[PDB]
């Protein structure tokens, strides 16, 4: 596992020497030496020790929270691909000298994304929720889509690898969970036409038994009767079959394109 | 003409970029 | 000697005003008008009546001694008495 | 009645010695006086009406609009051509209220070519009167049940000839004139009941005979003689319409982009500012200015965008407002801030927003954009009612400066 | 910048500008997000941006609405040049920003 | 944190239970036998309901801080916030 | 009414508040009533978070006067208890507890107020952050802290301080290693003005003590490790340390101006 090769006690023999010149004790040379390249290197290995130290925290979180691996990952490159490079240096190069600089900038800005990362995953995922408990209706879950579509876009301001087919594998989750409530309704549909799930309102059908010279008939006709009541049931499709399918870029201001009623 | 869609590009997590990094040290 | 104890609270901190109440809801020494004075203290009266047989109803050994109210604007002590009552309104600050 | 008598309890010996148990629980509980500590406690527009048209105002720019004089909760708006649609008649205008909370236009009128601007007949209540890309002035009357324009003028030598940017009938009641400049230094002056040829017709030149490709106008409150311009030169011209001098009076340098939209002081009140104007362009500056002096007086530079319109408050005297089409719409009280908006808010999408209108009563905001939405705001009344210190506030404002 | 342009032996002295330390970071950050946003304003292309169909509205055919879209822009730029020139005086060019 | 808040006010001394009730009127807090206080502290829920009440309906724009009660017996604390309240028994120490 | 809702509401988002008007106010109702030279004023302890520490710095905000911050080293007892931890404590009541607490990770041995923010706790680490805590907000773990980078402070920092006026000023500090940095209250992701104190062919100083003089925010001076006191200007052509001061055979513990 990461570690990296320093000594903090080194600056208690830097410690040392500062006070003991000052007390007129004449120390050995390779003493100064090391306690001159540990003033040189103090600053730079402790920011490598908590970028380590960070990093592996993060770790801690995204596999934890891995639910979320696929918004990390332009970052999780460039903070791989820079400790990839950062296995070539050693402590006589001058090349770490901007080096642990931009590592440190690079474990900052990865702290950023990822907290930005936890709470609009937590408000996007009990929205998810708020989809799983609330009203068989298309405007609840509309506002619900419009706030989780909102947090996607500004989460497109980060601008990661492979962000957009996460969200796509989210509204594939949406779409399954929505079948599980389409299900409810239906079969609500289904108990209250004879006599979680929604309100179904199933309503009566008049029909008058009518005669005109002579001719015993029905108006309003059944297959209009029938018709009717797949009005009622084509109504009661449309709650969650005309909700509003989430993309996978919204963004995409200079497309006009490729837009079906499936994938709307 | 569809969006064809791009392949899997993906991040290698820290576990597995750690065991490849000990392969290219223990190579090393 | 109330008299010169209510000349010493002409001139405390903050005394919004001073009154009692006199007659058990019905107070009689009022140093302001009829609303302030007589159906904020038969609040108080009516409160405090059923407060004591709240407290009452926790134990009926139990009565009441003392009451204090603070508040953004007012902060009101109460002291019961006997079959009266006493209302003092003062300022927090 | 609560007693026969008030006093002798209180006058009593022994009553009062139940009161000086009283007043020592009072002395008990008044030697604290011990305040809490605070421990750091601590202790505008509006959205009005949205209109759209689906089959009408879809895809199209809000080319003008206008309020009715005589119709203040009226609301006229001008469309180009639909390039979604070319079998369509190019331009279209529909007429919307705020009385009534129906998202139908109540008078829809269309045309051969597309209406660049429009104004309300301010004397003529049936009379709704529109510019089209043409240079045909089209004439439109509500009473009439056809959508095609009652009266139109030609666009022959004698009239205009020239997309019309800017149209407005001005005037008295005895005495009023339809005003028209297209995009060549043609005004013709017109009037209502007949469009066959101008009262008054002549061509703007201002130096060497150049001719000054129009793209906005304005008028002084009360000044039917003289008026001032916007070209496309980023210069700006104070004109006179008769007399013996006929035509453009000033050359202000000013401005460096193209001219959008120029409007005069309309606040009429205690101490009069008709002499100022502020002055839009694609420069991304809000200019305000004035008559007498040839300079920028101020230049408003907080814009990262094309600003499109501006106009004055017509009741409130430092008021005034501005879009871009970036899609803010911004509101600035300069007794209140010279420097930053005072208002602002921005639309949802954040559209190209094109055309912008007051109300009379100073109040409303109506917002057009390249989509057709007229977006009603409401202005909030600290900012939107002017006080009467705010005259002189305003004219101390211009004394800094 | 007002109080910079009546200040300017102060922009010779360096014991301002040691002091004006905090604040001109500030002041070259945000010359630096405004021609950032111009930077992007440029990116997207003039067709693709609503000025041209802007202009084709008001009646500028879109040739000349790109010339007048990019000098517009080129005095933005001219405009930050006078505000970065204001901030660290004249020889500003020589910075090491 | 709520536990050693429970024991920082349970060993000042006097304090008999610190049964702290919400707004719902569950004991949200309780630190003695729950039957014997729960319909106290009901009591106490619908009598600072009308505390609010008083306070409301005496004047507009203040707002009910706090309550001091002295009993025979004891002296017990009633604390509101505006959204949830405190009900705390002390005893003459 | 279940155990899952408690647990839930109780660690909610409403209730910190609640919580502090909760500890705040029954301890304002901690006073206890009657209804019947040197010297010593008090004493003061906690029991849990004083035990077993050193006190290394105080302060007394300019606007609450009862108020005093008390910053303490690590339990060397306790692993798991956090380094630093700051308590915050009033002389109007005679509460014994203190009125905050603030922990961090790291010790800590510089305390102070913002004398413009007194809300605002700033404290500064072993490590050589310079952590922020407020007592608006709920959270004893420090809600604002510097980077620790080779720009930032890296050493022990035993002196951090604030001059300028109420409507523009400056957060100074000075560390072991003799490197200050000039920061912000509102942002302190980055140094303003950072630059090295030194002198003697440039050796670096070993800073321990700080003195501003009143009405001064240019000049300023230090005392050291090395026995050697040293004025300093902040900016100009002699921006760093002025000069040098001998006679002390000992490394110097403090300084004050008048």
């Amino acid at each position: 596992k990461l570690k990296v090769n320093f000594l903090p006690e080194i600056i208690t023999l830097s410690k040392e020497v500062r006070n003991l010149k000052w007390l007129g004790f004449r120390v050995p040379l390779a003493i100064v030496n090391k306690a001159h390249q540990a003033n040189q290197l103090y600053p730079f290995a402790i920011s490598l020790i908590e970028s380590v130290r960070t990093y592996e925290r993060t770790c801690e979180k995204v596999e934890e929270r891995n639910t979320i691996s696929l918004l990390v990952a332009g970052l999780k490159k460039e903070v791989q691909a820079l400790i990839a490079e950062g296995i070539a240096l050693v402590w006589e190069s001058y090349k770490l000298d901007p080096y642990v600089q931009r590592l440190a900038e690079t474990v900052f800005n990865f702290q950023e994304k990822v907290d930005d990362l936890l709470i609009i995953e937590e408000k996007i995922d009990l929205e998810v929720r708020s989809l799983e408990t609330c009203m068989y209706d298309h405007k609840t879950f509309s506002e619900i889509l419009n706030r989780v579509q909102k947090a996607v876009d500004d989460l497109n301001l980060h601008s990661y690898s492979n962000l957009p087919i996460w969200v796509n594998k989210l509204d594939m989750e949406i779409e399954r969970i929505l079948g599980v409530r389409l299900q409810a309704g239906l079969r609500a549909w289904t108990q209250v036409l004879l006599g979680p799930g929604g309100e179904p309102k199933i309503k009566n059908v008049v029909h008058e038994l009518r005669i005109t010279n002579q001719v015993i008939y029905l108006n309003p006709p059944i297959e209009e009767c029938r018709y009717k009541l797949y009005q009622e049931m084509f109504a009661w499709k449309m709650v969650v079959l005309s909700l509003p399918r989430i993309q996978s870029q919204r963004y995409q201001v200079g497309v006009h394109y490729e837009l079906t009623e499936e994938e709307k | 003409r569809k969006l064809v869609h791009d392949k899997e590009l993906a991040a290698e997590d820290e576990q597995v970029f750690l065991m490849k990094q000990q392969s290219l040290l223990a190579k090393q | 000697e109330v008299e010169e104890t209510l000349k010493r609270l002409q001139s405390q901190k903050g005394v919004q005003g001073i009154i009692v109440v006199n007659t058990e809801g019905i107070p009689i020494k009022s140093t302001m008008d009829n609303p302030t004075t007589t159906q904020y203290a038969s609040l108080m009266h009516s409160f405090i009546l059923k407060a004591r047989s709240t407290v009452r109803d926790i134990d009926p050994q139990n009565d009441l001694t003392f009451l204090r109210i603070r508040s953004k604007k007012n902060e009101i002590m109460v002291a019961p008495d006997k079959d009266y009552f006493l209302i003092v309104i003062q300022n927090p600050t | 009645l609560t007693e026969e008598e008030k006093q002798q309890i209180l006058h009593s010996e022994e009553f009062l010695s139940f009161f000086d148990h009283s007043t020592r629980i009072v002395e008990r509980a008044l030697s604290e006086q011990i305040n809490i500590f605070f421990d750091y406690s601590g202790r505008k527009l509006s959205l009005n009406r949205q209109f759209f048209d689906e089959r009408w105002s879809k895809h199209r720019v809000v080319s003008c609009l206008d309020w009715s004089s005589q119709y203040p909760e009226l609301l006229v708006a001008s469309y180009n051509n639909n390039e979604d649609a070319p079998h369509e008649p190019d331009g279209v205008a529909l007429v919307w209220n705020m009385k009534y909370k129906k998202t139908t236009p109540e008078y829809v009128f269309h045309c051969q070519s597309a209406v660049m601007s429009a104004t309300f007949a301010k004397f003529h209540p049936n009379l709704v009167v529109g510019g089209t890309y043409s240079g045909q002035i089209v004439l439109w009357d509500n009473r009439s049940n056809k959508r095609t324009p009652v009266q139109r003028t030609p666009l022959s030598a004698a009239a205009h000839t020239h997309p019309v940017y800017c149209v407005n009938v001005v005037g008295t009641q005895n005495a009023h004139n339809l005003i028209s400049i297209s995009t060549d230094g043609k005004i013709c002056s017109w009037s209502l009941d007949m469009l066959s040829h101008p009262q008054d017709s002549m061509e703007l030149v201002h130096k060497q005979s150049k001719a000054v490709a129009v793209t906005s106008m304005s008028f002084p409150v009360g000044d039917v003689n003289n008026f001032v311009v916007g070209s496309e030169e980023g210069s700006v011209y104070t004109a006179c319409r008769h007399g013996s001098k006929a035509g453009i009076s000033e050359m202000f340098e000013g401005h460096q982009g193209p001219i959008t939209g120029i409007h005069c002081h309309a606040a009429v009140g205690a101490v009069d500012f008709s002499h100022l104007f502020v002055t839009s362009s694609f420069d991304w500056t809000v200019k305000l200015w004035s008559t007498k002096n040839n300079k920028p007086l101020y230049s408003f530079e907080d814009n990262a965008g094309y600003v499109y319109d501006v106009m004055w408050s017509p009741t409130h005297p430092a008021l005034f407002a501005c879009v871009d089409g970036m899609g803010r719409l911004d509101l600035w009280n300069l007794n209140n801030d010279t420097e930053v908006p005072t208002a602002s808010i921005s639309v949802e999408g954040n559209p190209a927003l094109n055309r912008v209108r007051w109300t009379h009563s100073g109040r409303e905001i109506a917002v057009g954009d390249s989509e057709g939405q007229i977006v009603i705001y409401d202005v909030g009344e600290q900012i939107a009612v002017p006080r009467n210190d705010e005259w002189a506030r305003f004219g101390r404002t211009l004394a800094e400066i | 910048f007002r109080i910079f342009s009546r200040f300017n032996a102060l922009f010779v002295r360096p014991h301002i500008r040691g002091a004006i330390r905090e604040y001109q970071t500030q002041l070259i950050q945000r010359v630096k997000d405004d021609i950032e946003s111009l930077h992007d304003k440029f990116k997207v292309q003039y067709p693709q941006s609503q000025a041209c169909k802007m202009s084709h509205v008001r009646d500028l055919p879109p040739v000349s609405g790109s010339i007048i879209w990019a000098k517009q822009i080129d005095r933005q730029l001219t405009a930050y040049m006078k505000r970065v020139e204001d901030v660290l005086g004249k020889g500003w060019e020589n910075h090491v920003e």
